C-alpha cells in the first residue's frame, strides 16, 4: 500500500537530524526524507530517480550473482574455463579473458543504447509521460494496481540495500582476500 | 500514440504503419534524419541483396558449377573473392550490377521526388500478386525474410571468418 | 541576472538563449566587444575542423592509404611523410571551399552583409537531413556540442603527440609516464 | 554605432551591394544551397547530380582497367598499355595520347581496380591494440589503466 505520511509523502523523516527539505515533493517512491545536501533543489528529481533505480537493480543482480558464484552454484561446463576457484575479482578477470565479459557488455550496452537512452531523453524531455525507471516490463502479471507501492517501494529500497550490501561485500574481499560464505 | 515493438516508447511520425512491417519500431529516430523513402529503398536493397547471398551461400556449400572448382580449388566463401577478382568473373559481375544500379539510382531519385514507391520496380514478369490482399502477405514476407536473411547473411560470413566452415559444413561439423 | 554557467558573475549582454549551446559563459567579455555572427561562425568552424581532425587523428593509426608515405601510425609524423604536392593540393582546395563557400564575403566587414546569412548556415546540406523542424534546434545543439568537445580532444591529443612521440590509441595501450 | 566584426559594410563605411538576394530552400545531392538561374534546379537538381555521379561510377569501371588485352596460344591474356597502339597516319607522331593519358595509374605505380583500391593498392588495416587488454596484462602491453593501477599500488 502506498502509506502516504507513514513510509513516504509531505512529513515523514527516517533520518530526523538531517531536516527534511522543501524540495521533495512526495511523488517520487523512496521519497523518505533524506537530502542533507539540498541535491534536489537544483538537479532534475526524474533522471536522478531513475538513476537510483537503475544502479539499485544492477545492484540486485551483482548480489545476486556475487552469491551463487562465491558459494559454489555454476552452470553445467562454467567451471573449467573460468577456473574452478571462487573468488569474484579473478572470476571477472577469466571471464574477460575467455571473451564472455565482452559480450555481455556489447548486449548490455545494446541494451542500454537502443531503448534506455531514447526512454531517458525522452522521459526527460516530457514526449511520453513516461516514469522513471517504467521500461514496461511486466512478464508474469504480478503488479496490475498493486504498481502504486508495495511494488515500487520495496524494489527502490532493497536496491539501496544491495547497493550497500554489493559494496560491502566487494571490500570486504578485497580486505580479506575470500569471498562472503 | 506508443510504439506497438517497444511499448515505453513514442510512436516515431514517419512511421504510420502503410508500409509492411511497420511495428512502430525506429527507437533511435533514424527516420526523424533521413528521408523515410530513402531508408525504405536502403532496407529492400539491403534484404534483397542479403536474400541472394543467403541462398548462395547455401547453394554453393551444396554443389559446384562445371568448372569453377578448377579455376577456385578449395577456397570457399568470402575466400573467392580475391581469387575471383584476378580471374574476370567478378569485374563482369561489378559491371553489370553496376549497370543496373544506374536505372536503380534514377528510380531511388524519383522515388525520393515522390512519384514511386520505394523499392517499387514493378518487376512481375508471373504475376503473382494479382489481388491486392496477396500482394500485401508477400510485401510483408518479402521485408521480413529480408530482415531475416541479411542477419543469416552476416552470421554465415562471421562463422566463416572465425571457423572457414561454410554454414551447411558447420552445422555438419559442430 | 546571473550567469548559468558562472553563478559569481553577472550574465553576458547580447546572451539570452537564443543560439545553441548558450549557457551565459562568457567570463572576458567578448560578445560585449564583437559580434555574435563572426563568433558562432567562427566558433563552428574551429570546431568542425577539430571533429574532422579529431575524427583523423584516431581513424590514420587504424586504417591507411597503399604506399610507403602513408603508414606512419602518429598524425604529426605523417604530416611530414605525406607527399607535398598533395597536402598544397589540400590547402589550395581548402582556399576555393573558402571562397566559394562564404560567396565571396570572407571579411570582418562584408560577410554577414546579406541579412539571409546565418551563422553556421553555408548552406551545406548534401543529404538534407535538416528537413525536419522539431529536431533543428537539438541538431544544432549536439553540432556545436561535438564541437567543442573535439576542439578540446584534438587539442589534448596534438601536445600527448608532442609529449609523448607517440599515436593517439598506442599510446594509451602503451603508456610511459613522464 | 559599429560593433566589431559585425560585417556590415555600411558599418564599416566601405562601399557596399544593395542587392541582395532571397535565399531559397532548394537543395541539391553534390552542390549549395544559395541564388540561382530559373530552371536551374529542375535541369540540375539531385536527380541529375546522382545520374551522372552513377553514369561516371559505371564508366569508370573499363576506366579503370584500360590496356590492349591480347589472347596468347593458351588462352592467357597479356595486358598491355595503350601508350604503345600506334597510329598509321599522323606523320612522326607514331604513339599518340590515348585514355591512359587522361588516367595515368601505371605512371603513379598505382594497381587501379573498378572499385579503385586494388590488389597491390589495398587499404591497409591493422589493429593498434596489439594483442593485448585493457587491464593486467604481464608483457609488452602497459595500458592507461595498469599505469593507473600500479600508481595506487605501490
Ligand atoms: C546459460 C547458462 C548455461 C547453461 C544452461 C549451460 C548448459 C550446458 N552446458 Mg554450458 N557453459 C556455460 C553456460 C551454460 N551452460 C558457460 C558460460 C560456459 C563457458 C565456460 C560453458 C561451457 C560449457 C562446456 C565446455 C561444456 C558445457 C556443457 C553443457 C551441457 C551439459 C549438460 C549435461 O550433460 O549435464 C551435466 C551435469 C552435471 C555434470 C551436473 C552433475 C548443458 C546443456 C557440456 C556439453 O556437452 O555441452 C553440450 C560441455 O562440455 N558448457
Ligand atoms: C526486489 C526485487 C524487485 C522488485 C520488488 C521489483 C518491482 C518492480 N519492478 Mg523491477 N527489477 C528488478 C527487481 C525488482 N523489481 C531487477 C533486479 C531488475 C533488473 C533485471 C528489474 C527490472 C525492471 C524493469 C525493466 C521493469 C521493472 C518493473 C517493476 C514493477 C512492476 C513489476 C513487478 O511487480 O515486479 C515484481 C516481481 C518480482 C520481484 C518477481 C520475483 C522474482 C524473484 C524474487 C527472483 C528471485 C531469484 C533469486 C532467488 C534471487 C536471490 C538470489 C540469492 C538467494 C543468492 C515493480 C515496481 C516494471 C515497471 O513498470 O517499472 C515501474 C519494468 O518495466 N523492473
Ligand atoms: C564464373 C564461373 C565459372 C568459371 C570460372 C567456369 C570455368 C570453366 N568451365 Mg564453366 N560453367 C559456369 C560457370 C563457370 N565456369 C556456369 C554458370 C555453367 C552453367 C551450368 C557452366 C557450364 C560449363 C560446362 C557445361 C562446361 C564448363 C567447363 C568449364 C572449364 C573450361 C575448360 C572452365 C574451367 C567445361 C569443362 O570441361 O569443365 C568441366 C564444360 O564442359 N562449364
Ligand atoms: C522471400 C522472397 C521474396 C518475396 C516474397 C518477394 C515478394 C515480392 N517482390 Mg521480390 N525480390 C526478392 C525476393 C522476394 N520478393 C529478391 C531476392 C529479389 C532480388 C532479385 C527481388 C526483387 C524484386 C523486384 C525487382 C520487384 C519485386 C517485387 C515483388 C512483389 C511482387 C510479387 C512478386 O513477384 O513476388 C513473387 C515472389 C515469390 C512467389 C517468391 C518465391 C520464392 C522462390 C520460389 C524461391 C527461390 C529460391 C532460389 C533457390 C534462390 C512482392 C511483394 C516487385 C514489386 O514490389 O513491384 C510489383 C518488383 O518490382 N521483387
Ligand atoms: C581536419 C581534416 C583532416 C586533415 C587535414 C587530414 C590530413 C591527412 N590525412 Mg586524414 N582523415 C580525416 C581528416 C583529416 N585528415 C578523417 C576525418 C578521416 C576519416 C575518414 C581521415 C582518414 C585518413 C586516412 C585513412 C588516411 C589519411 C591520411 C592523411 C594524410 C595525407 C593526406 C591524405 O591522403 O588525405 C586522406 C584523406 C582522407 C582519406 C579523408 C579526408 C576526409 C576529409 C575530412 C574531408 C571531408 C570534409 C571536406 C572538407 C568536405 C566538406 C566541405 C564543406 C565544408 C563545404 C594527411 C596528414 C593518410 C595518411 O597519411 O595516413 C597516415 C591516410 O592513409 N586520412
Ligand atoms: C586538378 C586535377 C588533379 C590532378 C591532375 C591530380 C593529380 C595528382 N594528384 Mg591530386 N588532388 C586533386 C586534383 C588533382 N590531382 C584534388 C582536387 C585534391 C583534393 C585536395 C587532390 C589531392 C591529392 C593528394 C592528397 C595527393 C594527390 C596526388 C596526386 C598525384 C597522384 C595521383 C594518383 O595517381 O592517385 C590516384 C589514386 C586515387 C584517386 C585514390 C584516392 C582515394 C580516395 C579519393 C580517397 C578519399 C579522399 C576524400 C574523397 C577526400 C575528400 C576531400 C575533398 C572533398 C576536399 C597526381 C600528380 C598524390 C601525390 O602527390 O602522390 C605523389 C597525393 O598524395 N592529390
Ligand atoms: C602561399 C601559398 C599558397 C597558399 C594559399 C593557397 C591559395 C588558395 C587558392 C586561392 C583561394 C583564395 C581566394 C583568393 C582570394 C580572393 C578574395 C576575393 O575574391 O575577395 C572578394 C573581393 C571583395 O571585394 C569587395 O567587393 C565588394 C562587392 O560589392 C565591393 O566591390 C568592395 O569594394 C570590394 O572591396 O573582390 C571580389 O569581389 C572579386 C572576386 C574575384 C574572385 C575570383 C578571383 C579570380 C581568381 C584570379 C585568378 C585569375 C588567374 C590569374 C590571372 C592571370
Ligand atoms: C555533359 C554535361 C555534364 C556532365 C557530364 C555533368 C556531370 C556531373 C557530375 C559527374 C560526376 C556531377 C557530380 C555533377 C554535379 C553537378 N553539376 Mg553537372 N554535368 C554536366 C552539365 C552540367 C551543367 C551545364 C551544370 C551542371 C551543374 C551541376 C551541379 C550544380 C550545383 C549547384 O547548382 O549548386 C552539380 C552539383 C550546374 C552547376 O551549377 O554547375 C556549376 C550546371 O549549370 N552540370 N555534374
Ligand atoms: C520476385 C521475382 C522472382 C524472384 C527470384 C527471387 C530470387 C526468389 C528468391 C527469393 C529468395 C532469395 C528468398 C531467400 C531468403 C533467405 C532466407 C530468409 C534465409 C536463411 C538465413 C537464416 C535463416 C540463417 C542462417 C543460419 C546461421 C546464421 C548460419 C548457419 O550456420 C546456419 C543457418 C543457415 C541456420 C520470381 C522467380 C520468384 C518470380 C517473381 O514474379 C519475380
Ligand atoms: C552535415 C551532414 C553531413 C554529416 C557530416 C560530418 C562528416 C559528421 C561526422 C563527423 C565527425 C567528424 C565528428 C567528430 C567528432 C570528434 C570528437 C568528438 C572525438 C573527440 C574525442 C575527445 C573528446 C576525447 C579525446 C581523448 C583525448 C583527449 C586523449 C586520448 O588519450 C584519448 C581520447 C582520444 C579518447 C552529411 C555528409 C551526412 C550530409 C548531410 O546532408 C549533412
Ligand atoms: C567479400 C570480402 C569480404 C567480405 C565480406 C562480407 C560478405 C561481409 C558481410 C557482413 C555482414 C553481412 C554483416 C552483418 C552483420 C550483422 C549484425 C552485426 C547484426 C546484429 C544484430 C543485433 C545486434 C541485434 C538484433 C536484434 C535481435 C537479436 C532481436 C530483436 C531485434 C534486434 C535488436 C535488431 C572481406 C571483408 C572478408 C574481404 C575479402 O577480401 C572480400
Amino acid at each position: 500500500l502506498y502509506k502516504d505520511g507513514k513510509m513516504q509523502g509531505k512529513g515523514v523523516n527516517i533520518i530526523p537530524v538531517f531536516a527534511r527539505p522543501d524540495s521533495l515533493d512526495g511523488t517520487i517512491p523512496g521519497d523518505q526524507g533524506f537530502d542533507p545536501f539540498g541535491f534536489s533543489s537544483w538537479v532534475n528529481m526524474k533522471f536522478v530517480s531513475e538513476a537510483e533505480i537503475k544502479h539499485g537493480r544492477l545492484a540486485m543482480l551483482a548480489f545476486a550473482g556475487i552469491m551463487v558464484e562465491s558459494i559454489g552454484i555454476s552452470f553445467p561446463g562454467a567451471t573449467s574455463i573460468l577456473g574452478d576457484s571462487k573468488d569474484i575479482f579473478e572470476i571477472h578477470n577469466k571471464a574477460v579473458e575467455s571473451g564472455a565479459m565482452g559480450q555481455i557488455l556489447l548486449w548490455v550496452g545494446f541494451i542500454e543504447a537502443c531503448v534506455g537512452v531514447p526512454a531517458m531523453n525522452e522521459m526527460l524531455s516530457g514526449e511520453t509521460s513516461r516514469m522513471p525507471g517504467d521500461f514496461g516490463f511486466d512478464p508474469l502479471g504480478l503488479g496490475k494496481g498493486d504498481k502504486l507501492a508495495r511494488k515500487q517501494l520495496v524494489e527502490v529500497t532493497n536496491g539501496r540495500l544491495a547497493m550497500l550490501a554489493v559494496s560491502g561485500i566487494v571490500h570486504h574481499t578485497i580486505i580479506t582476500g575470500k569471498g562472503p560464505l | 500514440a506508443m510504439s506497438d515493438s517497444v511499448p515505453f516508447l513514442k510512436q516515431p511520425e514517419a512511421l504510420d504503419g502503410s508500409m509492411a512491417g511497420d511495428v512502430g519500431f525506429d527507437p533511435l529516430g533514424f527516420s526523424s534524419i533521413g528521408d523515410i523513402n530513402f531508408l525504405r529503398e536502403a532496407e529492400l536493397k539491403h534484404g534483397r541483396i542479403a536474400m541472394l547471398a543467403a541462398a548462395g551461400s547455401i547453394a554453393q556449400d551444396i554443389f559446384t558449377f562445371p568448372g569453377v572448382s578448377k579455376v577456385v580449388g578449395t577456397a570457399k566463401m568470402t575466400g573467392v573473392h580475391d581469387i575471383l577478382v584476378k580471374q574476370g568473373a567478378m569485374g563482369q559481375l561489378l559491371l553489370w550490377l553496376s549497370f543496373l544500379e544506374v536505372f536503380g539510382t534514377i528510380a531511388l531519385l524519383e522515388t525520393l521526388d515522390g512519384k514511386r514507391a520505394p523499392g517499387d520496380f514493378k518487376f512481375d514478369p508471373l504475376n503473382f500478386s494479382k489481388n491486392p490482399e496477396t500482394f500485401k502477405r508477400y510485401q510483408l514476407a518479402e521485408i521480413k525474410n529480408g530482415r531475416l536473411a541479411m542477419m543469416g547473411v552476416g552470421g554465415m560470413v562471421h562463422g566463416y571468418f572465425i571457423t572457414g566452415k561454410g554454414p551447411l559444413e558447420l552445422l555438419g561439423n559442430f | 541576472a546571473k550567469s548559468k554557467a558562472v553563478p559569481f558573475l553577472s550574465q553576458p549582454e547580447a546572451l539570452d538563449g537564443s543560439m545553441a549551446g548558450d549557457v551565459g559563459f562568457d567570463p572576458f567579455g567578448f560578445s560585449s566587444n564583437f559580434d555574435l555572427k563572426w563568433l558562432r561562425e567562427a566558433e563552428l568552424k574551429h570546431g568542425r575542423i577539430c571533429m574532422l581532425a579529431a575524427t583523423g587523428c584516431l581513424v590514420q593509426e587504424v586504417v591507411h592509404l597503399p604506399g610507403e608515405a602513408f603508414s606512419q601510425k602518429m598524425a604529426l609524423n605523417a604530416w611530414a611523410a605525406a607527399p607535398r604536392g598533395g597536402m598544397i593540393s589540400i590547402l589550395v582546395a581548402i582556399g576555393l571551399i573558402e571562397l566559394i563557400s562564404n560567396r565571396f564575403a570572407l571579411t570582418a566587414t562584408d560577410m554577414f552583409a546579406n541579412p539571409n546569412r546565418v551563422p553556421g548556415d553555408l548552406g551545406f546540406d548534401p543529404l538534407s537531413l535538416g528537413g525536419n523542424g522539431a529536431n533543428r534546434a537539438r541538431m544544432e545543439l549536439a553540432e556545436i556540442t561535438h564541437g567543442r568537445a573535439a576542439m578540446m580532444g584534438f587539442s589534448g591529443m596534438v601536445h600527448q603527440m608532442l609529449v609523448s612521440k607517440q599515436a593517439p590509441i598506442e599510446q594509451l595501450m602503451h603508456f610511459k609516464a613522464v | 554605432a559599429a560593433v566589431g566584426f559585425s560585417g556590415v559594410p555600411s558599418q564599416f563605411g566601405r562601399p557596399e551591394s544593395g542587392v541582395y538576394p532571397a535565399e531559397p530552400s532548394e537543395q541539391t545531392f553534390l552542390g549549395m544551397r544559395g541564388p540561382r538561374a530559373p530552371g536551374h534546379r529542375e535541369n540540375f537538381g539531385g536527380k541529375h547530380t546522382a545520374t551522372m555521379l552513377a553514369i561516371a561510377a559505371l564508366l569508370w569501371q573499363p576506366v579503370s582497367e584500360a590496356g590492349m588485352y591480347r589472347m596468347q596460344g593458351d588462352g592467357s591474356l597479356t595486358k598491355t598499355s595503350f601508350n604503345e597502339f600506334e597510329v598509321p597516319g599522323f606523320g612522326n607522331a607514331k604513339k599518340v595520347p590515348t585514355i591512359e593519358s587522361l588516367f595515368p595509374f601505371s605512371s603513379k605505380g598505382f594497381d587501379a581496380s573498378p572499385v579503385l583500391f586494388g590488389k597491390n593498392s589495398m587499404i591497409v588495416v591493422e589493429d593498434p591494440r596489439d594483442g593485448c587488454g585493457a587491464y593486467a596484462n604481464s608483457g609488452s602491453c602497459h595500458t592507461f589503466l595498469d599505469e593507473i593501477g600500479d600508481a595506487l599500488k605501490a
